[PDB]
């Protein structure tokens, strides 16, 4: 339940 | 530089021509729309059938400026909803990145695990997959080094959020084999100095542990309780968080694996807890707290010793309602299980008065759950005698006239413990 399952690489 | 802003139907047509440079840039095109903060044309991307074209060019070796770009791109696509996530997967992604893995550039590589990571952290079905398809000897071994430390940040970081995705889900839980297999290398990341390599481990921890007792033993036996103690005192919300929900777990299981995170010392952090400024740490520390005074009577003593008695009344009496409502559940099972000098010592700490101002509460459940206790308090005043002298306390606070109202209660289980109570002794 914690932190998101997916990060998206979109860096500045 | 002379990448950005490129129109969808721009990125297929480099992308069908028969030069691989041509494909490079549209794909890094591709990437720079993708990786753009605001709303990325996801769905187009996928609707002009990119995403095969995408994959194989994971497999073009030779040349590894495409299969970065790629690799990010299919990413963020992977990040997206489950259903665009599916589009990667459908696209024979999952065998392509665990390839990559085994990649001489860093940096390619942790865009396989980046992208594994969305990809398993959609569901239970994709997690699953991606572990047959054998990704997780790859992992691991990128881990295989004698200190951690050596290793990138920010590779390290991303190959631990990976791992804890692998473990994360219930329906079903990761094969145990699995389990077994991240364990060891999970249990290192777990004294790790970095702090987000703590925090995405402690979220690790607590994905494993919650389930049944077999699932919570195999992690006990590893002997990490002593180490969640320690991080469950960390400065960083973000650590002590996972680590609370860690321990909170353990406890649910039986008394032998509650009594193990007693040993450690867990206790004595408890103090800070269930005063803590976040509302959150004293419901999840409040929580913990119900699954320990639900324990042994030398365990509930534990809790007398540490003076933990105290703080419960005070939550009971001034907190958040979902953190009062988790107090309640912890006297209750104070009481049905804790001796009669337990139960004596409970209610010289002042229980009853903030007890009794929760009965006011809107809530169905709580209302069972403090009558309950109440039921259980006279249960030890009778072997007193002394059930006339705890009628006038719950009388000079204004109790007895709020079980009058209760007597009269919709609920059917409610007016039957209320009645009974007016009854029997008052």
């Amino acid at each position: 339940e914690g932190p998101s399952a997916k990060k998206p690489k979109k860096e500045a | 530089q002379g990448t950005v802003n490129w129109s969808v139907e721009d990125i297929v047509k480099g992308i069908n021509s028969n030069n691989l440079e041509s494909q490079l840039q549209a794909t890094q095109a591709a990437r720079k729309l993708l990786s753009r903060e605001k709303q990325p044309p996801i769905d187009n991307i996928i609707r002009a059938g990119l995403i095969p074209k995408f994959v194989s060019f994971l497999g073009k070796t030779d040349c590894s400026p495409i299969q970065f770009e790629s690799a990010w791109a299919l990413t963020n696509i992977a990040s997206g909803t489950s259903e665009q996530t599916k589009a990667v997967v459908d696209g024979g992604a999952i065998p392509a990145f665990i390839s990559l893995l085994a990649s001489p550039h860093a940096h390619i590589s942790e865009q396989a695990v980046w992208a594994l990571g969305n990809i398993a952290g959609d569901g239970s079905a994709f997690r699953d997959l991606v572990i047959k398809h054998g990704a997780i000897d790859p992992l691991l071994a990128l881990l295989a080094v004698p200190d951690l430390s050596t290793l990138a940040c920010g590779y390290l970081r991303n190959l631990t959020w990976t791992l804890s995705n692998l473990c994360r889900n219930k329906n079903p839980a990761p094969p145990l084999d699995a389990v077994e297999q991240i364990l060891p290398t999970l249990v290192r990341l777990l004294h790790h100095n970095d702090p987000e390599v703590l925090a995405d481990s402690c979220w690790a921890i607590s994905y494993l542990t919650d389930g049944p007792n077999e699932r919570i033993e195999m992690v006990v036996k590893k002997g990490v309780v002593p180490q969640l103690v320690k991080l469950l005192g960390a400065t960083e919300l973000p650590i002590v968080t996972p680590a609370l929900r860690a321990i909170g777990n353990i406890v649910t299981g039986t008394d032998e694996q509650t009594q193990k995170v007693i040993d450690a010392g867990a206790l004595a952090v408890f103090p800070s807890l269930l005063t803590n400024p976040k509302t959150n740490i004293q419901k999840e520390a409040t929580w913990t707290m119900s699954n320990i005074t639900a324990g042994r009577q030398d365990q509930i003593q534990q809790v007398v010793n540490h003076g933990l008695v105290p703080f419960l009344v005070g939550v009971l009496s001034k907190a958040d309602f979902k953190t009062q409502k988790e107090a309640a559940w912890a006297i209750t099972n104070y009481t049905s299980g804790g001796t009669v000098e337990q139960i004596v010592y409970l209610v010289h700490c002042g229980i009853i008065e903030p007890l009794m101002n929760l009965l006011s509460a809107k809530d169905t459940k709580i209302i069972q759950v403090i009558l309950d206790a109440i039921s259980n308090i006279f249960q030890a005043a009778e072997k007193l005698g002394e059930t006339e002298k705890l009628s006038i306390m719950i009388e000079e606070c204004g109790g007895l006239d709020k079980i009058e109202a209760l007597q009269r209660h919709e609920n059917e289980s409610v007016y039957k413990a209320s009645l009974n109570l007016i009854e029997k002794y008052f």
